[PDB]
RNA sequence: AUUUAUUGAAGACUAACUACUGCGAAAGCAUUUGCCAAGGACGUUUUCAUUAAUCAAGAACGAAAGUUAGGGGAUCGAAGAUGAUCAGAUACCGUCGUAGUCUUAACCAUAAACUAUGCCGACUAGGGAUCGGGUGGUGUUUUUUUAAUGACCCACUCGGCACCUUACGAGAAAUCAAAGUCUUUGGGUUCUGGGGGGAGUAUGGUCGCAAGGCUGAAACUUAAAGGAAUUGACGGAAGGG
């Protein structure tokens, strides 16, 4: 309701759109594309110097975009900007995660639903959580309506898959662990290591985070912008 | 039954109506009391010793092969325990249900079956002593016990 | 006298059951006796799907879905004719229709 | 049915039942004579042993407990005495 | 060819937000509401408030540049209902008609691995 | 302000998976992993040989709320402060909010603590599912195309949580595979009841810091109170015409 505000304030205008400038975001090279759109920040005035408040921006963008191909179309990427040189600033990654529709749609009932979670430091100095999550599956010629594991081997898969994530993000950096992510092998590494166990459909690797990040060291960054 | 729990399982072994055994057993009698008692003397009982004699070397069951039990065995050779096998494994069941106790005093389940394991070991006390195989005045108590152990 | 002989909840073989709140009214439920449903609708709602359809940057989109595990008490579930009142005889009835 | 014969009931149905529940119980188990790799060294073994029979002669070792009957080690030769 | 920013429109019961942000989210162009529209506490989460405040969002978002937007449709959530407010399919099909153009539908509702607690009491809001 | 983004702190909780599924003596128990002891069922041609069933006295545990003394106090929130509704409304509805909610060391010892069905034993109908173990099947599938495995399928068996159909039978009926094998009345054992109130009240003990717990009458009063079904009438219950 329009009027019902008894006081604005306690005590007693110019466009704000013609002060602000764009800048292109562009993706590292571990990407089919790098043109993923355009954000605004205010003209960098004498008090601001506009590229520092610009710095610290995460834009969360879907991997459809960023890779042509529509079947990466549940996972999204978060993109941080990590340097600003002229107009069009460069991000670095910061995180995958999937979309809220796509787990909905897995995780259904008559099945056991199998979470596992590492905190594994990579070749480069950045600490990662990886997550992944697994469902159990019929048989063929099964006839039973269920299909539940046995809580062992759900405790045996857990340790198979912290095992296969902890071997393959030391010895990755994080862009060999991009270039990892994109095609899903580590899918495939874990269903042909756990299909001598239960048979496990839906095997993907969910989020991935941050949690703390090494000092700058701008060669690397400027490696991925080629 | 399962008379300190709600378990009602059948599960024994079913011994063969023969009791003269097994017609394909060439070993004397000599033998497998020497055997018995070779196994008594490294420190085994009963229990470990039919189960020896039953899987590596074919003795179907020691009471037919032999005359006697393997106990009587035991007894008359003269390495018969102070007391009895079942009372020994239940004192010491207590005595890990106590040291755990001492660590872990929040534990209201193991003060529960450690009251279970002691009522226990007072009924096998109360019939061995009735039998005159411990001397009466044989009493578990539990600073006692850990030492009966050893 | 008792009217169903599983006490109108699903309970045989625990003595508890760790309760839910129902999403109408707050009220604090045993998770086997409540109503659950499972939501599973469109974004869309089938009326504006054309309108969005040509007002995509993309073709052959996925148009995604909302999914919602709704618990109910049995207060809201029958006065929202979720459940209703049934006959003696078909009370005994559990296949859905 | 209301007539039926108690004492003697067909092999089947006897083999049917549970070891205790038959008309006079007896062990469904049995020994086997297993014969190690090499030597030639006949060792008798209870089929639901419950230990890690080995041989006299090395340690070669025969059969490994489960739950029911124990596994037999791959190279062995055995016959149910 | 397009410029993208991202739409928000947080749809509860009472209110409805139609929020237009950059790509990044940090950078915010015509946030409007529901309430702003009409004059009554009423229908402040009415459809017909939820497509005025659309509309002009739209308007202004056009002026700004913005030619397209993700949608992000939000509930609530913590331990209150999760399903959307009235306005939020009047407010999409709003910004649909209007002329931007649309990609990435999302839901955003954010839900609890087991919430701290619902208020109302164990009996519950007994009107 | 609300709304958006990036981080951080705090305390609580363990969603979806989650079921006529599991474990526990009950109360109860759902993030991962490590340690510490424990337990049931199964298998068993191991061992002891009646060591057993039930139980006054006595004993361990015992939701929530409550109490005592520290810590912690995010969320919800007895009391309270307030804004509406109303004839009134210090009730239902809204905004806050103390104690509490969490935890450690002590107490308390109650619940529609329910399956309103004590425990042990034997026998009496079928059936299909499922959980745990075992056995058998040249059975499918994975892997070293052949092997064990693991996961499935089929058959059997032991133990469990239950369910469906009959009514041998039982019952006042509702209903019950036990609530049957009970006038054709005796397998073992423990506890409780004897019309409704007065009354779980007085009084005396006894436990407790307290709040209270456990034992527990009578005078007097009353011709019914009650159970399960039936047919009507009504319903601010659901459908149909
Ligand atoms: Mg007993
Ligand atoms: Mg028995
Ligand atoms: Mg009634
Ligand atoms: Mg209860
Ligand atoms: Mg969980
Ligand atoms: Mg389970
Ligand atoms: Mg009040
Ligand atoms: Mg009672
Ligand atoms: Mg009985
Ligand atoms: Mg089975
Ligand atoms: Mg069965
Ligand atoms: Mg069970
Ligand atoms: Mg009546």
């Amino acid at each position: 309701a329009v009027g019902k505000n008894k006081r604005l304030s306690k005590g007693k205008v110019v466009d704000p759109f013609t002060r602000k400038e764009w800048f292109d975001i562009k993706a590292p090279s571990t990407f089919e594309n790098r043109n993923v759109g355009k954000t605004l920040v205010n003209k960098s005035t004498g008090l601001k110097s506009a590229s520092d408040a610009l710095k610290g921006r995460v834009v969360e963008v879907c991997l459809a975009d960023l890779q042509g191909s529509e079947d990466h179309s549940f996972r999204k990427i978060k993109l941080r900007v990590d340097e600003v040189q002229g107009k069009n600033l460069l991000t670095n990654f910061h995180g995958m995660d999937f979309t809220t529709d796509k787990l909905r749609s897995m995780v259904r009932k008559w099945q056991t639903l199998i979470e596992a979670n590492v905190t594994v430091k990579t070749s480069d100095d950045y600490v990662l959580r990886i997550f992944a999550i697994a469902f159990t599956r019929k048989q063929a010629n099964q006839v039973k309506r269920h299909s539940y594991a046995q809580s062992s081997h759900i405790r045996a898969i857990r340790k198979v898959i912290s095992e296969i994530l902890t071997k393959e993000v030391q010895g990755s950096t994080l862009a060999q662990l991009t270039s990892k992510l994109i095609p899903e092998v580590i899918n495939k590494e874990i269903e042909n290591a756990t299909k001598d166990i239960f048979p496990l459909q839906n095997i993907h690797v969910r989020k991935v985070k941050l949690l703390k990040q090494p000092k700058f060291d701008v060669g690397a960054l400027m490696a991925l912008h080629g | 039954g399962r008379m300190h729990s709600a378990g009602k399982g059948i599960s024994s072994s079913a011994i063969p109506y023969s009791r003269n055994a097994p017609a394909w057993f060439k070993l004397s009698s000599e033998s497998v009391i020497e055997q018995i008692v070779k196994y008594a003397r490294k420190g085994l009982t009963p229990s470990q010793i039919g189960v020896l004699l039953r899987d590596a070397h074919g003795v179907t069951q020691a009471r037919v092969i032999t005359g006697n039990k393997i106990m009587r065995i035991l007894k008359s050779n003269g390495l018969a325990p102070e007391i009895p096998e079942d009372l020994y494994y239940l004192i010491k069941k207590a005595v890990s249900v106590r040291k755990h106790l001492e660590r872990n005093r929040k534990d209201k389940d193991a003060k529960f079956r450690l009251i279970l394991i002691e009522s226990r070991i007072h009924r096998l006390a109360r019939y061995y002593r009735t039998v005159a195989v411990l001397p009466p005045n044989w009493k578990y108590e539990s600073a006692t016990a850990s030492a009966l152990v050893n | 006298p008792k009217k169903r002989a599983s006490n109108g909840r699903n309970k045989k073989g625990r003595g508890h059951v760790k309760p839910v709140r129902c999403v109408n009214c707050s009220k604090s439920i045993p998770k086997d006796k409540a109503i659950k449903r499972m939501a599973i609708r469109n974004i869309v709602e089938a009326a504006a799907v054309r309108d969005l359809s040509e007002a995509s940057v993309y073709p052959e989109y996925a148009l995604p879905k909302t999914y919602n595990k709704l618990h109910y008490c049995v207060s809201c579930a029958i006065h929202a004719r979720i459940v209703r009142v049934r006959s003696r005889e078909d009370r005994k009835n559990r296949a859905p229709p | 049915v209301l007539v039926q014969d108690l004492l003697h009931p067909t092999a089947a149905s006897e083999a049917r039942k549970h070891k205790l529940k038959t008309l006079v119980q007896g062990p469904r188990s049995y020994f086997l004579d297993v014969k190690c790799p090499g030597c030639l060294n006949i060792t008798t073994v209870f089929s639901h042993a419950q230990t890690a029979v080995t041989c006299e002669s090395c340690s070669t070792i025969l059969c490994t407990p489960t739950g029911g009957k124990a596994k037999l080690s791959e190279g062995t030769s055995f016959r149910r005495k | 060819s397009q410029v993208f920013g991202v739409a928000r429109i947080y749809a509860s019961f009472n209110d409805t937000f139609v929020h237009v942000t950059d790509l990044s989210g940090k950078e915010t162009i015509a946030r409007v509401t529901g309430g702003m529209k009409v004059k009554a506490d009423r229908d402040e989460s009415s459809p017909y408030a939820a497509m005025l405040a659309a509309q002009d969002v739209a308007a202004k978002c056009k002026e700004v540049g913005i030619t397209a937007v993700h949608v992000k449709i939000r509930a609530t959530g913590g331990t209150r209902t999760k399903t959307p407010g009235p306005g939020g399919q009047a407010a999409l099909r709003a910004l649909a008609r209007s002329g931007l153009r649309i990609g990435r539908i999302e839901d955003v509702t954010p839900v609890p691995s087991d919430s701290t607690r619902k208020k109302g009491g164990r009996r519950g809001r007994r009107l």
